[PDB]
RNA sequence: AGCUUUGCGCAGUGGCAGUAUCGUAGCCAAUGAGGUUUAUCCGAGGCGCGAUUUGCUAAUUGAAAACUUCCCAAUAGCCGUGACGACUAGUCGGCAUUGGCAAUUUUUGACAGUCUCGAGACUGG
């Protein structure tokens, strides 16, 4: 019984890994947070 | 389902009734003969009983009459090959 | 391994049409799909020693964008005298069912 | 390989639904039992 | 209707043909719990 | 409960019975056996004996997919009847209730 | 810089799914739907009609369940016998097929079980 849900364990690891991939890209890497915090704080004086 | 399909679904028990009482309805005393032999089947149908024609065609569909005759012929020759020498038979011949 | 599957492939996609009228359609199918996607190759499976059509036929299209519109529009469309039924081609040959058997045990 | 081909119901009111729900498996045999086996004793052991 | 599993037919349980027993008695079970002043509850518990 | 007793046969019969594994004519008994078999020697179901008869009658057998299903079905019977408890015991001894 | 709220979108774990989820082009609806509780109070959708994609796999009937078969003929150890051949009526080698190959020296089984520290003992009542 360990073999079939070991396959599906590798596949759900693939699935959770793909969720973490789609969160890994589109992440505001290190400075896109900085430019969006800037465009939040720097108004249109 | 449609009104015509409900009609046909209620005529289904007439089909099983006609097929049930077929040996005494489809005889020659009951309907004087205009004996139409059923196609690819050895049944004669005294009287146009179209419900019985549909039921007996659906029984003998896909050449069941010829398959019955072929199976009986080949099983009988299987019997005659099983009992060849002890009836003093040289061989059998399934005729063409 | 029949030596006739190699006349359509250019990595192109094949639509499978079946339920076709065996009295006709030898080139009627080509005629009907011809407007879509420029001169192409569309066969009909007419078996030998008989000259009778086995039903099904394979129309190979240049695009899988072309394919979706063709499939959706000509599904059940009156062609010769029977409405065509459309599915995707199998081509389960040796080099893919060996891979399928290797994917079975994994 | 691990599916059974003979299934024995202890309580007699289950073989008739088992006939219905196992028509995908006509290879299996659904018989009743004259001997009933106390599997509520399995409930009585603390682990189960 | 198959011969029910008697005490003279149970010897067929142990040949090579794989056999299952389905005891469905303990599936739906309850506990009936009183407090004296007020009312009385019945808690459906898990079964097997 | 019966052991196959060494120097003894009858205990094996009491085991297998418990397990339920059991014109001037010629003048003679013609034991007609009418039997339907495939090429492998298996005793044939009358539905599939009629199917073999009708394949030979119509001259057109099954397709490829139904022959795949039928052949894989026959070796499913062959693989089944030629025989996870030890794997369950080894998985339980690794840690008792293997919940699926 | 970190925390965090709200709304929306994406994916994931789980749960639910015919008193559930929606469509509404027909009408009505914050210019108030719908209100028996608390009514000089509450505040959101309501009534009807109409619904409940796609891929994979299994199983059944059926002749056939849709991806480019059956049948006939022949070929693929020894003791005897027949010729051919070789060596002196006898012997030997190869070839061929017109009978046989479970009764002590072989190929149709004196084997099987037990016990003791590579070696022996016991039983087959």
């Amino acid at each position: 019984p360990t073999k079939v849900e070991a396959h599906v364990r590798a596949q759900m690891a693939k699935r959770q890994k793909a969720h973490e991939e789609a969160n890994a890209a589109r992440k505001l890497t290190a400075e896109q947070r900085k430019v969006k915090k800037i465009k939040k704080l720097k108004e249109d004086i | 389902l449609t009104n015509a399909q409900r009609s046909g679904l209620n005529q289904i028990p007439n089909r099983r009734f006609t097929l049930w009482w077929s040996p005494t309805i489809n005889r020659a005393n009951v309907y004087v003969g205009f004996q139409v032999q059923l196609d690819l089947t050895g049944i004669f149908m005294h009287g146009k009983i179209p419900t019985l024609k549909i039921s007996l065609i659906q029984i003998f569909r896909a050449h069941l009459w010829q398959k019955i005759h072929e199976s009986i012929v080949m099983d009988l020759c299987q019997v005659f090959d099983q009992e060849l020498d002890a009836l003093e038979i040289e061989t059998v011949q399934k005729e063409t | 391994e029949d030596p006739s599957l190699l006349e359509w492939d250019a990595d192109d996609f094949r639509i499978f049409c079946g339920d076709l009228g065996n009295e006709v359609n030898d080139d009627i199918l080509a005629r009907a799909f011809s407007r879509f996607p420029s001169f192409l190759k569309a066969k009909v499976i007419r078996d030998k020693r008989t000259g009778k059509t086995k039903g099904y036929g394979f129309v190979s299209f240049k695009d899988p964008s072309d394919y979706v519109r063709a499939m959706r529009e000509m599904n059940g469309k009156y062609v010769g005298s029977r409405p065509i039924k459309l599915r995707k081609s199998m081509w389960k040959d040796r080099n893919l069912d060996v891979v399928r058997k290797k994917q079975k045990e994994k | 390989e691990e599916q059974p081909k003979q299934i024995i119901v202890t309580r007699k009111g289950m073989l008739d639904p088992l006939e219905v729900h196992l028509l995908d498996f006509p290879n299996i045999v659904i018989k009743g039992s004259e001997l009933q086996l106390p599997f509520q004793a399995c409930l009585k052991v603390e682990k189960f | 209707t198959e011969p029910y599993l008697s005490s003279q037919n149970y010897g067929e349980l142990f040949s090579n043909q794989i056999i299952w027993f389905v005891d469905d008695t303990n599936v739906y079970r309850v506990t009936i719990h009183k407090t004296f002043e007020g009312n009385l509850t019945t808690k459906p518990i898990n079964g097997a | 409960e019966e052991p196959i007793v060494n120097r003894g046969l009858a205990a094996a019969l009491l085991l297998c019975q418990n397990k339920g594994l059991l014109k001037e004519k010629d003048g003679y008994k013609p034991d007609v056996k009418i039997e339907y078999v495939d090429e492998t020697g298996r005793k044939l179901t009358p539905k599939e004996a009629f199917r073999q008869l009708s394949h030979r009658f119509h001259g057109k057998g099954s397709g490829k997919m139904k022959t795949e299903r039928r052949m894989k079905k026959l070796d499913e019977e062959a693989l089944l009847k030629k025989m996870l408890g030890t794997v369950a015991l080894l998985q339980e001894k690794q840690k008792p209730y293997i919940v699926l």
